[PDB]
């Protein structure tokens, strides 16, 4: 009859069950740009060679 | 001419002062007196509380207080006020047809956005800025380091070329000559475009979806559901909202917070909300909406719930009830309550454009700082010319 | 409406005061600053160079021969690239923002009040033998007399008439129309004023005069509304899928830019003519 | 304007305009008239506006590309009204 879902969402429910509801706006770290930085370093090395 | 207590604060002598009352309820009462002719003597209740069934210090006795304490004791004959109708109030007195339909809701202080001075450089980390600057300097020096020893570009020329290509300006018109320098310049231009494109993308990401606290989803908000020390939310003590919170069983944990913090009247609560002392105020939709219309920095966000209406009550048996109900229904039928709503509720000044001047005043400040440092730079250039 | 109102382009992104100030005074001050740096070559050439490097790359112009002037133009070009990036981001956000429109607002609109003074007569009516018709007749007899021509038969008939287009407005009970709009597919039907209500009345359970059941029924209804049963009953029945929730832009969205450019080369042509007469 | 200047052919002007529209950087189309240069400047600003609008509209188009509208279980509104 469906009382179980109501009772578990009234008692067993939690606050951490959203899991896909944060804007999480943030900056760019060093490691994220480290890829193109390493590409640039390799370009410099090949220019020298 | 309405007589009332002078001081709302408890512990003070409440002398009956003859102030003057006006507004929605007063005009409605005047209209009712015009319909059926009867002289009215308006006075304010001694205690600002609306009136709830309260267990006095004397046990085994339920007592009505406030304006209902005035009315049921025979000290009043009719009440005109934004009084919420509920079961407890309907048990002891009979209410007329509602003159304003409304419901409970939440008012919160609107969080005006704050713009810091580092808004322009916000998307990139300070460490990232330092790394890209050091990379700029080292590649710029090694351009002419490689070009100088090429039998088949100087300090200033290579430096300005580097700044121009990383800057999408073209300040340095001198060009690399050796093939390795040409490939190096092309790769540096590509890296500069990648940097600027990623920085534009990060501005786009940060600018959009910019809301630190989304909203309160009525009463079902999980943050509102769980009481906490920082999230201080309250309502007017000893009123209809208190009765509704107490009686309905599931909400009783919310009631556990209620007695922790309360305010004597709605004015004190809204002042506390304005002064950021309260995080949320629970009150009637009409009052809070009017306050938001007037207090333009406060917003009503909670979903409308507990739908009811403001009613004018009298004693258990009164000859007026049928006639006053008929007259108020007639007033609803014609264009009268709309006029009152227009002239007492509807009018407003602001209720609530992007990237204003205050948003990134940092860029103009940086340009001004460059302008005022240009004199220092030209002085340094003159001093270098002296040497 | 077929096409909702389009929010203004390039007005929200930058304030007009900001527009004029950072297109006039900042440029003038920077030009005065760079000309003295170059002197210690021409005001006009420096102004043209700085204006060209404001927006983006153009045909190369002679670069300043002073190092401090080069520093100044570089720190200006930093502001230039941040201006370009911000002008991309703010239009992106403004594209993200939604849009909505209401055809008419309120019942006291002149379209309702005087349907005669319009080239197309306004089509509105209601089902007779109801509270809405009696209220309209008691308040505005002329409205009732006019709507008798455009009368309706039933609720579904009115909805299909609005869908086809035979009728323009349908006045009826607020709850019924709200339910119909919520359940309607495509949400092509909407209330005026975003839930505007005029009669602000309710539904009551009729009873015989002096019936003993009045007090008990009233107490039961108050108990139900105070225990919140009305809320889940409304969610079960009165909930509508339409309420409580611009891929591309056309030429008209950017028409202001095109017209500004039109005035731009018009001013250029008149400046050319003025220069020729001045030389003459 | 350049032809009637008091003091660059049609193809050169065409290539100037095309290099204004798209930032190739070929240049080599500098006009000699005052009004011609200022018009090229303002037209370059308008070309920047056009390309920025293109980028913004493309971003808006490709950020949201969900026509599927995945069913949210039994709570999906489409289930209520078949
Ligand atoms: C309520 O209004 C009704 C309608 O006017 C009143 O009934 C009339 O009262 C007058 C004077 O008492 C009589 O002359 C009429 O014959 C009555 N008509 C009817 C149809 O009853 C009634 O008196 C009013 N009651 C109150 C308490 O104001
Ligand atoms: C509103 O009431 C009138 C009055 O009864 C209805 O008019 C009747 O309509 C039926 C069917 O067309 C006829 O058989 C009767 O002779 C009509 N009576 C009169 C007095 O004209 C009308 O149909 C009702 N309208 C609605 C929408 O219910
Ligand atoms: C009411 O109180 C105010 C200040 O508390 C005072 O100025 C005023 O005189 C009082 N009213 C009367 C009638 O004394
Ligand atoms: C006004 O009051 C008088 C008595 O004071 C009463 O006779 C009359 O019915 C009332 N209503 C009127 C005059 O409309
Ligand atoms: C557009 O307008 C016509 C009437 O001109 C109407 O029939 C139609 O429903 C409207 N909407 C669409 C999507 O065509």
């Amino acid at each position: 009859d469906g009382e179980m879902e109501e009772l578990e969402t009234l008692w067993l429910t939690g606050i951490c069950h959203n899991e896909k509801n944060e804007v999480m706006s943030s900056q760019l770290d060093i490691d994220n740009v480290a890829g193109v930085f390493y590409m640039l370093a390799a370009a410099m090395a090949l220019s020298l060679i | 001419i309405c007589t009332g207590p002078n001081d709302t604060s408890p512990g003070s002598p409440r002398h009956t002062v003859p102030q003057c009352c006006y507004g929605f309820c007063i005009d409605l009462l005047i209209k009712l007196a015009r319909t059926m002719n009867f002289t009215y003597e308006v006075h304010l209740v001694a205690d600002g509380k609306f009136g709830t069934q309260e267990r006095v210090n004397n046990s085994n006795k339920k007592e009505w207080n406030g304006m209902m304490g005035e009315l049921l004791s025979g000290q009043a004959d009719m009440i005109v006020a934004p009084l919420t109708i509920n079961n407890e109030r309907a048990q002891y007195i009979e209410f007329s047809k509602p003159f304003k339909y409304q419901g409970l809701t939440i008012l919160v202080k609107k969080e005006i956005p704050r713009s810091t001075l580092d808004s322009f450089m916000q998307p990139f980390q300070s460490t990232l800025w330092l790394l890209v600057g050091l990379s700029v300097h080292v590649v710029a020096v090694m351009l002419y380091l490689l070009d100088r020893f090429s039998p088949f570009l100087t300090l200033s020329s290579a430096m300005w070329f580097s700044w121009g290509v990383l800057l999408n300006s073209g300040i340095g018109e001198g060009a690399p000559r050796s093939f390795s320098a040409r490939i190096l310049g092309m790769v540096w231009a590509g890296f500069a475009m990648i940097i600027v494109a990623s920085y534009t993308a990060n501005l786009a990401a940060f600018l959009v979806l910019d809301r630190p606290e989304e909203r309160i989803t009525g009463i079902n908000d999980p943050r509102l559901r769980n009481p906490s020390d920082k999230f201080i939310y309250a309502t007017v003590k000893q009123s209809s909202v208190d009765i509704y919170f107490r009686r309905q069983v599931e909400l009783s944990t919310m009631y556990r917070h209620m007695e922790k913090h309360n305010y004597e009247s709605a004015a004190e609560a809204i002042q506390a909300v304005r002064d950021n002392k309260l995080h949320a105020f629970i009150w009637d939709s009409a009052v809070l909406e009017f306050e938001a219309s007037q207090k333009c920095d406060l917003v009503t966000t909670g979903e409308l719930f507990f739908r009811s209406g403001f009613g004018i009550g009298m004693r258990k048996d009164s000859p007026w009830k049928q006639n006053v109900s008929l007259s108020i229904l007639k007033s609803h039928e014609n264009g009268f309550m709309e006029d009152l709503d227009k002239t007492w509720v509807r009018y407003q000044e602001c209720d609530s454009a992007t990237l204003t001047f205050e948003n990134m005043a940092g860029v103009f400040m940086l340009v001004a700082g460059g302008i005022v440092a240009g004199i220092f730079l030209i002085f340094i250039e003159i001093a270098y010319k002296r040497h | 409406s077929n096409g909702t109102v389009s929010p203004s382009a390039f007005l929200e992104p930058f304030s007009a005061s900001v527009w004029v100030m950072m297109f006039v005074m900042l440029l003038i001050v920077s030009a005065i600053a760079v000309f003295v740096f170059e002197y210690f070559f021409t005001i006009g050439k420096a102004i043209w160079l700085l204006w060209g490097l404001v927006f983006n790359n153009s045909v190369p112009v002679q670069n300043p021969k002073g190092t401090t002037s080069k520093i100044m133009v570089s720190v200006w070009a930093f502001f230039a690239v941040i201006f370009l990036a911000s002008y991309t981001a703010n239009l992106a956000a403004f594209m993200i923002q939604e849009e909505f429109v209401d055809q008419v607002t309120g019942l006291s609109d002149k379209k309702f009040q005087r349907p005669h003074d319009y080239s197309p007569p306004f089509r509105f009516g209601t089902v007779p033998n109801g509270s809405t018709e009696r209220n309209i007749r008691n308040n505005y007899p002329y409205m009732h007399q006019y709507m008798t021509r455009f009368n309706q038969r039933g609720v579904e008939d009115a909805l299909v008439s609005l869908k086809t287009g035979k009728l323009d407005a349908f006045i009826y009970d607020a709850a019924v129309l709200n339910y119909k709009a919520g359940r309607d597919e495509g949400c092509k039907l909407v209330t005026i004023g975003s839930g505007y209500i005029f009669a602000t009345t309710g539904y009551g359970i009729a009873l015989q005069k002096g019936s003993p059941w009045k007090r008990q029924i009233d107490l039961a209804l108050l108990q139900f509304v105070g225990d919140g049963e009305m809320e889940e009953l409304e969610t079960l029945w009165l909930t509508g899928i339409c309420h409580n929730e611009s891929s591309q832009l056309d030429i008209d969205n950017v028409a202001g830019v095109f017209y500004m450019l039109a005035a731009a080369m018009a001013l250029s042509l008149i400046t050319f003519i003025w220069e020729h007469l001045f030389y003459w």
